[PDB]
């Protein structure tokens, strides 16, 4: 199956955190 | 379900043993990711003013309301329990199935959390907001599963469950001591953290000796008696965690292998606390959901009388720590029942777990026979008898002592609670055991 | 017939604690330092993360 390592998992976690952060920023600056 | 199990990411097993430095590095990275994720709120939450339906399960799931770690470690716990029950009722594909149903619970539990009234009215959200909240919780649960599997497969020290629970408990204790948050009730700004409040009061209130009393015996905010009690309970739990029965064992298969088999007093390290706290938290949540909707029923009322909702009558009340010594004086039977239930439930969970998790005297004797281990002063046949003498008593008294320590921590008003302190100390001691293990391997 | 099982359990527990290898000053100091270090790491990292993210959550929300 799809075999992933520790660094890919860390990158995915950081990118998910960043994506949520951008979602918040985009919402805040589109309500303006 | 073989095709369904393969469509999931899994952590690659390390080719060579991971050094302790890199193990701590990955443990700290996992801890940092969890801590960042439990402070980042979900996107689309309309409101977070309603009372938390699952406020009592937060400590044992390591969950934070309204953030990416809303489910916390609940997916892992649910998947593990379901797999254990299924295996009882009847290996690589088994682990893949555990992750798969863990994610199904994550999607299912997200739907439940959405439609419990928290986050706001689901109908007013529409479909895009609810779907996106579900996606965020799904990805957060997937991340928790991936980091937990990383830690278990061996890039980190211990399981993700223990790391996250201990991290949340320690963060709570440090926040109740160093928080910059100040609350004012007309008497001025008072820091919510005990040490910062002590310094602020000493610097502000004319260096008065009443500032010491107001910072030590403070009742509206965390005080220094609570911190001193927390440190004292840490010391006592550490001292009792160092207890062990040291069996002198040798080996008859490979000679020259004299050694020590430690039978700790806390034979089940934190399993009594974990099971007992989980039972009480689930009972509290069920009682809240019943008395909040099906109020007035006799069975519901006996299950709990909530009255911040702290029970004041019923089974859930009698399973709750005494709020104040005045309640103990006016309701001595409540204090007696609480102490008895703590001790008895902890001891019973301890012995049940040694019978279940394959640490029973018969299981340990079978392990001794497999490896050829023999007690130094006992015959090869007289191994199960000595284990029968030691291990059941060790488990029962360890559970009883852990319950007594939880009672003492609750009565001393320690920051962290009894359970939180016992869980944190036991998990940190597990990490210390790991550390000394690789140190002795050198 | 509960008194006798309780008495036997108390006797066995007392004997076990007599036999248990209790920590000494050195072992207790080592475990205390290790627990303090672990508590400091986890709790203070969590505290700093929360303290950083309070203004950030105030901004984005």
């Amino acid at each position: 199956g799809l075999k992933v390592g520790p660094v890919p998992v860390l990158v995915m976690s950081l990118l998910f955190i960043a994506s949520v952060f951008m979602l918040h920023i985009w919402g805040k600056y589109t309500r303006s | 379900i073989k095709p369904f199990c393969v469509i999931l990411p899994e952590i690659q097993k390390p080719e060579r043993k991971i050094q302790f430095k890199e193990k701590v590095l990955w443990t700290a990275i996992t801890l940092f990711i969890f801590l960042v994720c439990c402070q980042i709120p979900l996107f689309g939450i309309m409101s977070s003013d309603s009372a938390d339906p699952f406020y009592w399960m937060r400590v044992i799931l390591a969950s934070n309301r309204g953030t990416l770690m809303e489910l916390g470690i609940s997916p892992i716990v649910t998947s593990g329990l379901i797999m254990q029950l299924l295996a009882g009722a009847k290996r690589a594909l088994f682990n893949g199935a555990q992750k798969l149903f863990g994610m199904i619970i994550t999607i299912g539990q997200s739907i439940v959390y959405v439609m419990t009234g928290m986050y706001g009215d689901p109908s007013e959200m529409g479909a895009g907001i609810c779907l996106l909240i579900t996606i965020q919780l799904f990805v957060a649960g997937l991340i928790v599963l991936l980091l937990d599997e990383l830690l278990q497969k061996g890039y980190g020290l211990g399981s993700g469950i223990s790391l996250f629970i201990a991290t949340n408990i320690c963060e709570t204790i440090v926040w109740k001591a160093f928080s910059p948050t100040t609350v004012n009730t007309g008497r001025g700004m008072e820091f919510e953290g005990a040490i910062i409040a002590l310094f602020h009061l000493l610097a502000t209130r004319t260096d008065k000796v009443r500032a010491l009393r107001e910072a030590f015996y403070r009742q509206n905010l965390p005080n220094l008696m609570n911190l001193i009690a927390t440190i004292f309970v840490f010391a006592v739990v550490i001292y009792f965690q160092g207890f062990r029965y040291e069996l002198p064992i040798r080996s008859t298969k490979v000679r020259g292998q004299i050694g020590i088999y430690p039978i700790k007093l806390f034979y089940t390290s934190n399993i009594p606390i974990i099971l007992q706290s989980a039972l009480v938290s689930n009972l509290y949540v069920i009682s809240q959901m019943l008395s909040a909707r099906f109020s007035g029923n006799l069975l519901v009322s006996l299950l709990g009388t909530w009255s911040r909702a702290y029970p004041v009558g019923g089974l859930c009340y009698y399973l709750s720590p005494p709020e104040s010594f005045g309640s103990v004086l006016e309701d001595p039977v409540h204090a007696v029942v609480y102490i008895v239930f703590m001790l008895g439930s902890c001891a019973f969970f301890s012995k049940t777990w040694i019978e279940v998790s394959g640490s029973s005297p018969r299981d340990i004797a079978k392990q001794f026979k497999d490896q050829g281990m023999v007690i130094n002063g006992k015959r090869e046949t007289s191994i199960y008898r000595e284990l029968k003498k030691i291990i059941p008593t060790a488990a029962a008294f360890g559970g009883l002592c852990i319950g007594a320590l939880s009672v003492l921590a609750d009565f001393l008003g320690a920051i962290g609670s009894g359970t939180g302190i016992l869980l944190a100390v036991t998990i940190i001691y597990q990490y210390f055991e790991i550390f000394v293990k690789e140190q002795s391997e050198v | 017939q509960f008194v006798e099982p309780s008495r036997q359990f108390v006797k066995d527990s007392i004997r076990l604690v007599k036999r248990c290898t209790k920590p000494d000053r050195k072992e207790f100091q080592k475990i205390a330092m290790a627990t303090a270090i672990g508590f400091a790491i986890m709790g203070f990292i969590g505290f700093f993360v929360k303290l950083i993210h309070i203004p950030i959550n105030n901004i984005i929300v």
